[PDB]
RNA sequence: CUGAUAACUUACAGGACGCUUUGGCUUCAUUGCUUUUCAGGUGAACUGCCGAGUAGGUAG
């Protein structure tokens, strides 16, 4: 739980490491976001499967 | 310490940074920037936007949201540091509350830290808040280079006390919320130089766009204009200028960092005696000399927070 | 009946845009102590990147041709060896004909340079009725340039940083008398002369 | 014929299903489960000691 | 300085005729991947002119 080896000096603790991430975001100027889906419920727990 | 697996969920939320020309006759367009590449004769591309020629100004919208992910931490693991970190966040807010760091936050935000560059070789620009939960007018800051250069000048008792108490209560609450929509106007000299947020490209001047009215436009990043205003930490060793906060402070102009584990000032050499911070907190009094100083640098940390595990 | 005497850079590391210039720049000083338009800029040595280390003044006169490379300082940078000027030999019958043209378009697609036509479009709109939109003058979104390595030339009379910039192009060995220009060519507002490289 | 985010068909699915504030003490609603495990706290509540 | 010393296996050729693999079939029940991110043009390639002109040229 101490120092590393003196190659995390404070030069390579400060060099900019790249990530790639999906970004989503609302565009400029749409009124509001609309999320849809659909669920059923049912009695298949009247009677075991197997 | 440090138990394995342990993450925050970040409590200031900005978001990307359109800019408009807005024309002599009051009417906006997206402001658009040209592309250019030299065909080597028998990839290398280059962007430049400037201020197209007979425009008014140009119009800068983003929003931001100070929300209460900092009280409790998004994974934990351990049910020991869990009620220690909750602790020490809420003997903080007691002790030394959320004045001083709301007021550097949102000093960013009045004085259009978030522009970077676009500020320089400028006459006049303003910032309009739309604050929210809200009940009455729009916040103003007029041409902010002559009579908003000191946080005296913010202490303008008009607004000022009503948007800083909001932020307090939304680090305070338990699903506190507080929503800012910023826009500034830009009084730039005839054709002058925009300077939006670049692409990455791994290995010259690719701008980060995005597309309004079916034109692309330069966008000024949404984690560059977050990085803007968490420059708050001026609390490292000795002293030059405030530092975006980091576990390393990092300084990216000179690609040196302060706050080296070496100096024992980083964010795990300060954050591995939150037992003791816990017992300088409950006695009179806390010395603002490197315990309160670090305490700010603590809290900053969680305000931002990714996965402080091993 | 053409000569040439190509003047070489020697030192190992420098800058051939910045010599190029300055020796156009003294061509550009002479022919107005001796009004005459005959001297060519003849770059032999002309790739994609880095325009090479020789340039020559090819003419006809070959009076005038030597008269110019005498003017104290393509001497002064003689004594000093940064140039090595040739002996003034004629062009060969089978030469390659090459041609150096200041474009002036390139300098005019610069923001500046868009801003200042359309300031002028403006002016000269005195045609008077409607005072046009400069909202419909968009940069499209996409240039494709080439190739024009342009010199950091400067002007004498007012302290202004221009640059002119200039192609290459090959074809049609024979036209005019010579024609040429104040800083070489080959454009003018009359001829495409070629010049034997 | 343009890709769009989804939020997810088993997600939806935890979200109806987090109910369950029956467990030993009670604080919050888990995800309904076999040994009720919280997510947030990698630890199980529900385990068969319990 | 060899189980030493020397060493021509050759010539010719017809594998053919016939053939039915088949019938039958249920792979299914359950599911949260998420937390945090600065790409970087110190100013610098300007001002005109000709031109009906977002055309095409032009001096310094």
């Amino acid at each position: 739980s101490g120092q590393p080896i003196k190659s995390a000096t404070a030069e390579a603790l400060a060099q900019g490491n790249p990530h790639q991430v999906d970004f989503c975001h609302v565009p400029y100027g749409a009124s509001h976001i609309e999320c849809s889906f659909s669920v059923s419920f049912s009695s298949e727990l009247r009677q075991p499967y197997k | 310490k440090l138990p394995t697996n342990l993450a925050y969920e970040r409590s200031i939320d900005p978001s990307d940074v359109c800019f408009f020309v807005v024309w002599p006759d009051d009417r906006k367009t997206p402001l658009t920037y040209n592309s250019r590449t030299l065909l080597g004769q028998m990839p290398h591309q280059v962007d430049f936007c400037h201020v197209p020629y007979g425009a008014s100004h140009i119009e800068c919208s983003f929003s931001v949201s100070f929300s209460s992910e900092l009280r409790q931490p998004y994974k934990c693991n351990s049910s020991k540091v869990k009620q220690t970190l909750v602790q020490l966040v809420e003997l903080y807010e007691t002790k030394i509350g959320w004045t001083e760091l709301a007021t550097r936050y949102l000093m960013n935000i009045c004085n259009g830290k978030w522009l970077w560059k676009n500020t320089r070789k400028a006459y006049c620009w303003n910032i309009v808040l739309t604050p929210w939960p809200w009940n009455g007018e729009k916040v103003g800051f007029e041409d902010i280079r002559t009579n908003y250069t000191s946080r005296q000048d913010f202490k303008n008792n008009k607004n000022w006390s009503a948007i800083v108490e909001m932020i307090k209560t939304a680090f305070s609450s338990t699903d506190g919320l507080a929503i800012f929509e910023v826009r500034a106007t830009l009084h730039l000299p005839t054709n002058a130089m925009v300077r939006p947020s670049q692409v990455f490209t791994e290995k010259s001047r690719v701008f980060q766009s995005t597309t309004i009215d079916g034109e692309r436009s330069p966008i000024l990043g949404a984690f560059k204009t977050g990085a803007a205003i968490a420059t708050i930490d001026d609390w490292y060793p000795e002293a030059t200028e405030p530092l975006r906060v980091g576990r390393f402070g990092v300084h990216r102009e000179d690609v040196t960092c302060y706050r080296h584990p070496s100096t024992g000032k980083d964010f795990f050499s300060i954050l591995q005696q939150a037992e003791h911070y816990i017992e300088v907190l409950s006695a009179n009094k806390t010395p603002a000399q490197e315990t309160i100083n670090d305490m700010h640098f603590l809290m900053a940390n969680l305000i931002k927070g990714g996965m402080f595990q091993h | 009946k053409w000569y040439y005497k190509t003047i070489t850079f020697l030192p190992e590391l420098c800058n051939n845009e910045s010599l190029a210039a300055k020796c156009l720049r003294v061509l550009h000083g002479f022919n107005y102590q001796y009004e005459t338009r005959n001297i060519g800029v003849s770059f032999p040595l002309w790739c994609d990147a880095t325009v090479g280390k020789k340039i020559s003044f090819v003419s006809k006169n070959k009076i005038e041709l030597d008269l110019l490379l005498k003017q104290h300082y393509f001497v002064q940078m003689e004594q000093l060896q940064y140039f090595h000027i040739s002996n003034t030999v004629l062009v060969p019958e089978d030469c390659t004909y090459v041609s150096f043209r200041r474009c002036q378009s390139i300098d005019k697609l610069t923001a500046a340079g868009l801003a200042r036509k359309i300031r002028r479009l403006e002016k000269r709109a005195l045609s008077r009725g409607e005072a046009f939109d400069p909202s419909s003058f968009a940069q499209k979104e996409h240039t494709a340039i080439a190739h024009y390595h342009s010199l950091g030339e400067s002007s004498k009379q007012t302290n202004r940083n221009f640059r002119l910039n200039i192609r290459m192009l090959s074809e049609q060995p024979r036209e005019g008398n010579s024609i040429f220009s104040s800083y070489g060519l080959a454009n003018s507002e009359n001829s495409f002369q070629p010049v034997p490289l």
